[PDB]
RNA sequence: CGCUCUCUGC
RNA sequence: UGUGGCAGAGAGCG
């Protein structure tokens, strides 16, 4: 993989943070580490094979969660997720990225 | 000085400590400009 | 965390008695554990104070043993006199040594019995062999014997070290036990009545021999040590001077294969350039004669190593030479007499057969150089020439030594040699008269001081009055501050490193060019540093005087001129018994504000004048000349390729062209190397001279027993990096023995590693060499807060001197040369600044430091104090550390070795990241306000004072600036601009920039701008707090480097530092 | 209710509440706790009923 | 009148004050105290009468 | 920038 | 209470 730290260097030099601000972009960096990417990669395949439904838990203040949720909802069929969860995700995306 | 919801002061979340110290920074900087004028 | 174990073993070994008991004392930053430590302490003292066995309690309070931190160990043991012999008889079963009185030229420089040279104690003097250090030979022997005892059962290469050092120490202890050990008095002197029946130079020989044998790790080291120790017992005048001389030729024999370079812009840049070594044939004959003297003195193995090395002339065996070149200066000083040491210099051969074509050009070049230096300030009418008097009175160095004098401050008598105190005295009695320069003639000859340094002569020091300094000050400061924008001087080439002091041995080297390098240290009494030099400067002053229109400047220049007039005829006070000699010496030396740059000028003119005579026989283009006082090297490039005969003939031409000016010289020409007193390069690789005696000093300082341990450790670290390596355990043994303090005849205290290695005014060493250490824990924070509370102390002597009339008068007289509308803002400031240089007076510093140590001891005995929150550095580092994350990395090897004598770990760092790409943060008070005051004045108000002054209204600030000579319009513009809020921020940025912790000896050399170190330091950027991100990246680099030094392996880092902690830390940033 | 701390940090996240420059935007956070929400909810209705 | 400090916060809010950067609006807040305003109000009328 | 120490040219 | 410095740079105290 790319290491967690070098990826955060690239993302932080991109975002151009402010140490004296309440920003809407520090929350992008929450949980970028490996051992979770592995966990998601393992969970998606395991669940689609076993056909176990799977919910979502996300914080609408973060906006990279919703942007990676776009890819997720494209490559995984919607019925694989429990209804209220993807409805919250879709509603979030439509309200605060699109309209 | 400060009229935060004092239940928020309990939290060691990042945003809460950030908000507390930022508010103290605003008030101390307000005192800086007041000392600047009033001297 | 190992020192304390060696401390315990040392205590067990030295005392050994039933009556010898051992009493720890501990501390912890945690309340409960601290109260249990208090308990433990109490019960231990009680039990000791009740003749009860102490060994029982040590199990019960295991908690203190696991979590608490040690301070010290006390010791109750009685007198037990003469225990050194009672231990030492076993390590002395070899045969003692016999001197040989017919070796040294003089009579008293032989190591014969004292009574054969000093029958009366009233004419005895230990100054010709004074170790000048507050630690005894018996201390050194005890340390050596303890080391030998603990290393009595090892079986490895370590045992080969033990056998070697045991044979050496046998030779030494055999020599001492023939007569016995001298016993120190309270002052660490050795009186007549102990040395009456022993050799005069036995102590220095002993100490130097201990220092050498403690630096033996190999067979060749053993050979060198046995071959110097047995000859340094008799020869004390022709040993370091002898063996250290051939090295200057050897550097012209080492082929370069791979090089380091330096830019004009001062940056290293390696080169794969190969350069041969076009050495002539006759210098080999010279070298053989030098080895013949070497053998004739009594040296057998070390000529053999230098002769069999020449069969290959390889650079891999070459550090041996450098090693040898450092083994000569660890034999001691040649502390001879004031008279004969002056007469080493005061022998003159002035002749009416020299040229006049040479001296006139010489005089002119000096004149021209002076004018190039002084054209801009003399013309634009600078304040410092106008106000030269006041400038010199502020810059009076308070060790300056003019003329010991009987003073009186109210109800005391003082015998100060310091010129600041003299000025304070002379202002009162109407005698201060700087425009009337005193003569230097039969009616007032000059005293002397003595500069010793091994392997060379004893040099002399003028001790002048205080008018000469005042005259010379302003002009020499403009000279320096100009010419450090310019080539040809050390002020331009100096910060710390390679890429500096030389920085052009190695651009203009190939098989087309050569370099002539020459030692010019004897050229002080020479016939070309008398009349023409002074008259050249005088002529330049005439030109410069006609190149200005203002009158104070003409007065200052005329005074500097008249100083050169009076110094042209100069006599020298030297007593000898009852009568006093005064000798005609109309020439140049130090002890002046002028000596460095002026000697550089004169050597520059001389070499420029000589170099226009080689042109009669060769075609060359002079690419570079460099002069730093009493040394010189010139590189020169030809129309063709170089030969042996051209180097030889050039050398002969240089020698004879100096001879035409009645000037002695050892002309030395080469292609790859040079040699000067402190350093040299061979094969594109810098070596250094490691000649710093540890256990023997030059003179008697003023520091305590404590600080001499720190100086000795600093010299150890230096010498180790340079190449000369001493056993670190010995150094730690000396540190404990020198920090040991006698509270009674039988009570003695011994501190621990965690008191001596903590960043304070009491620091002595570091737990891991080449690494300053900071504190992430509670405990370092605790004692640092405690000791910072105690550093600030008082001196009643200083209080009464500062309350007298002359000090008040002095501040007033300084004041009244300027405006007269500020009385509580600067007069106190000038007094507070003068206080910083009253402390140079030794009894003030001793009062303060003995008081400081007493305050330390009254909390080493009893338990500890919390010290009330006073913030320090480790408080900050404690908060920065817990948001780091380490991971194992692996850097490759892609950087070249160019300092071979370093330890392999430091070199491994150099062999993985780069050497220096140098940086600057501030070249002194740059920001907004001191570069205005330094334009209209010279005064240097402390940044504390500015940080306060800017916080005041803009009115008395305006008054304060107008009071410093400034007009009203520029003050009005400054207030209108609204720059005071900016200079609060610039000053606090300067406060964080005062952290000098980049240059201790190993951080001195490392490149922190590297790409390889940087890709490991993955700290994301936030912005708008530059100081914090700066220090964070810096501190992370220090973490990586210290782990590398202490463990070899590399690591990466990562700090997703929260914004909250940035802000929480920001207020502690710009304080303390 | 919606959480007090979550709503406070969400609002300050939306607003870019700087620390250096003064703003008219700190003052929006005055009185965002619960125990005032219930006071208003109980005040409006009690007043309109009475 | 309004108190001085209550107005100083408003004037600072409209004139958003970066601590580092010297925007000159600090000068707009200069001399805003009470009893200078009474001095002016008395001065004008007293002069135009006298 | 004021003092002690390291050596530096002296 | 009895005395050994000038300037360059690097540390430690204001």
């Amino acid at each position: 993989l790319v290491s967690t730290e070098a990826q955060i260097q690239k993302m932080s030099q991109d975002l151009q943070l402010e140490a004296l601000t309440i920003q809407s972009e520090t929350q992008f960096l929450t949980g970028i580490n490996s051992q979770a990417a592995n966990d998601c990669f393992k969970t998606l395949i395991a669940a689609m094979l076993s056909q176990r439904t799977m919910s979502l838990d996300f914080v609408t203040t973060n906006y990279m969660s919703l942007i990676s949720g776009m890819w997720l909802l494209t490559v995984v069929p919607n019925d694989m997720f429990i209804r209220e969860s993807l409805v919250a995700c879709q509603l979030a995306i439509i309200n605060t990225i699109i309209y | 000085e400060i009229k935060i919801a004092d239940e928020v002061k309990k939290s060691n979340k990042e945003e809460s400590k950030q908000l507390l110290e930022v508010l103290k920074t605003k008030e101390e900087h307000q005192k800086e400009v007041q000392y600047e004028i009033l001297q | 965390g190992k020192y304390n174990l060696i401390l315990s073993e040392y205590l067990s070994f030295i005392y050994n008695s039933q009556s010898a008991v051992q009493i720890p004392i501990y501390y912890s930053s945690n309340s409960e554990l601290e109260n249990r430590c208090i308990e433990f302490h109490s019960k231990c003292l009680e039990n000791s104070k009740n003749g009860l066995s102490l060994k029982k309690l040590f199990v019960e309070y295991s908690d203190v043993i696991e979590n608490a931190t040690l301070l010290s160990i006390l010791s109750y043991s009685y007198d037990k006199y003469n225990a050194v012999e009672r231990k030492l008889v076993k390590y002395a079963k070899g045969k003692p040594l016999e001197a040989d009185l017919t070796v040294n030229e003089l009579d008293y420089e032989n190591n014969k019995i004292t009574s054969e040279l000093f029958p009366t104690a009233e004419e005895y003097t230990d100054l010709l062999m004074d170790p000048a250090i507050l630690t005894s030979l018996s201390s050194n022997l005890n340390a050596v014997m303890f080391w030998l005892e603990k290393h009595e059962n090892d079986v490895a290469e370590k045992l080969k070290i033990y056998k070697r050092r045991l044979d050496l120490f046998t030779i030494v202890a055999s020599t001492v036990n023939k007569y016995g050990v001298p016993r120190h008095n309270a002052k660490y002197r050795y009186e007549y009545e102990v040395m009456k029946d022993k050799p005069y130079y036995l102590v220095t020989w002993a100490n130097s021999s201990i220092e050498m044998l403690m630096s033996v790790f190999s067979h060749e080291d053993y050979l060198i040590a046995r071959e110097l120790i047995v000859l340094s017992y008799s020869n004390r005048s022709t040993l370091a001077k002898l063996v250290s001389s051939p090295m200057s030729i050897l550097v012209a024999l080492v082929d370069i294969n791979g090089t380091f370079i330096t830019n004009e812009e001062l940056e290293l840049e390696f080169s794969n350039k190969y350069v041969r070594a076009i050495v002539p044939d006759q210098t080999f004959d010279e070298l053989k004669q030098m080895l013949d003297n070497m053998r004739k003195a009594g040296l057998t193995d070390i000529p053999k190593m230098i002769q069999d090395w020449l069969v290959d002339c390889s650079i891999e065996k070459f550090p041996l030479m450098a090693k040898i070149y450092s083994w000569s200066f660890h034999v001691g000083f040649r502390k001879q007499k004031m008279l004969d040491a002056a007469l080493d210099q005061l022998k003159t051969e002035y002749t009416e057969d020299v040229d006049d074509e040479m001296y006139r050009e010489y005089t002119m070049l000096i004149r021209d150089e002076v004018v190039k230096m002084l054209e801009e300030p003399v013309k634009h009418d600078d304040h410092l020439l106008q106000d030269s008097e006041l400038a010199g009175l502020l810059s009076m160095s308070s060790a300056s030594n003019g003329e010991s004098r009987q003073l009186k401050f109210g109800r005391k008598t003082i015998f100060s040699t310091k010129k600041n105190m003299h000025v304070m005295d002379d202002m009162a009695n109407g005698r201060y008269t700087p425009g009337i320069i005193p003569p230097v003639n039969v009616d007032k000859p000059i005293p002397l001081g003595r500069r010793d340094v091994p392997g060379r002569r004893t040099r002399i020091i003028f001790i002048l009055p205080y008018e000469y300094f005042i005259a010379q000050h302003a002009v020499v400061e403009k000279m320096l501050i100009y010419a450090k924008h310019t080539r040809e001087y050390a002020e331009f080439y100096s910060q710390s490193n390679q890429l500096l002091s030389y920085g052009d041995v190695t651009r203009f080297l190939s098989n087309n060019s050569m370099v002539l390098y020459t030692d010019v240290s004897q050229w002080d009494s020479s016939q070309h540093n008398t009349q023409p030099f002074r008259k050249g400067i005088i002529m330049g002053l005439d030109m410069l005087a006609n190149m200005t229109n203002d009158a104070r400047v003409i007065q200052t220049l005329n005074l500097y001129k008249q100083t050169q007039i009076n110094l042209m005829d100069s006599y020298v006070q030297i007593p000898d018994g009852n009568v006093i000699k005064k000798i005609q010496y109309g020439a140049v030396a130090s002890g002046e504000k002028q000596t460095k740059a002026a000697n550089s000028i004169a050597n520059l003119a001389l070499i420029k004048t000589v170099l226009s005579r080689i042109s009669n026989k060769y075609s060359f283009a002079t690419k570079i000349i460099r002069v730093d006082g009493d040394d010189n090297y010139a590189v020169l490039q030809f129309n063709t390729e170089v030969t042996k005969q051209m180097v030889q003939d050039v050398s002969n031409d240089v020698r004879e062209t100096y001879a035409r000016m009645n000037t002695k010289v050892k002309a030395l020409v080469s292609t790859v190397g040079i040699e000067i007193a402190k350093r040299y390069i061979a094969g594109g690789k810098i070596f250094f001279r490691a000649g710093i005696n540890l256990l023997n000093n030059e003179k008697k300082g003023q520091s305590t027993q404590w600080d001499q341990a720190a100086v000795l450790y600093s010299n150890y670290i230096v010498n180790r990096l340079r190449g000369f390596e001493t056993d670190r355990e010995f150094i730690l043994t000396k540190i404990m023995q020198m920090t040991s303090v006698a509270i009674t005849g039988s009570l003695r205290l011994f501190p621990s590693e965690r008191v001596l290695t903590t960043n304070s005014t009491f620091k002595v060493f570091d737990s891991e060499d080449f690494i300053i250490e900071y504190g992430t824990t509670d405990d370092e924070v605790y004692i640092q807060r405690a000791f910072m509370s105690l550093s600030s102390q008082k001196s009643g002597i200083a209080d009464e001197i500062a309350a007298s009339s002359t000090f008040k008068n002095y501040v007033s007289r300084l004041s009244e040369q300027l405006l007269f509308s500020k009385n509580n803002i600067v007069s106190r400031g000038i007094a507070l600044t003068e206080k910083a240089k009253l402390n140079s007076y030794a009894p003030i510093s001793l009062e303060k430091r003995r008081a400081q140590i007493s305050a330390l001891l009254t909390m080493l005995q009893k338990p500890v104090t919390f010290k009330s929150s006073k913030i320090t550095i480790n408080d900050i580092l404690r908060d920065i550390k817990p948001f780091f994350t380490v991971n194992e990395a692996h850097l490759p090897i892609q950087y070249q070795k160019f300092m071979p004598t370093l330890p392999d770990n430091v070199q491994y760092i150099i062999q993985c990241i780069g050497s220096r790409t140098y940086q600057i943060e501030d070249d002194g008070s740059k920001s907004a306000i001191s570069r205005l005051i330094s334009k209209y004045s010279v005064y240097k108000p402390s940044i504390e004072e500015l940080y306060k002054v800017i916080s005041l209204h803009e009115n008395e600030i305006q008054l304060y600036l107008i009071s410093l000579g400034i007009p009203k319009i520029d003050a009005d513009t400054y207030v209108g601009s609204k720059i005071y809020s900016q200079d609060k921020y610039r000053i606090l940025e300067s406060y964080v920039y005062n952290l000098l912790s980049i240059n201790y000896g190993c951080y001195q050399l490392f490149d922190f701008n590297s790409p390889d170190l940087e890709k490991l330091i993955r700290i994301p950027f936030k912005g708008k707090i530059p100081a914090v991100t700066f220090i964070l990246h810096l501190y992370a680099k220090l973490e990586v480097i210290n782990h590398a030094i202490k463990n070899g392996s590399w690591i990466s880092l990562f700090c997703n530092y929260p914004k909250s902690e940035m802000i929480k830390l920001w207020k502690k940033m710009w304080n303390i």
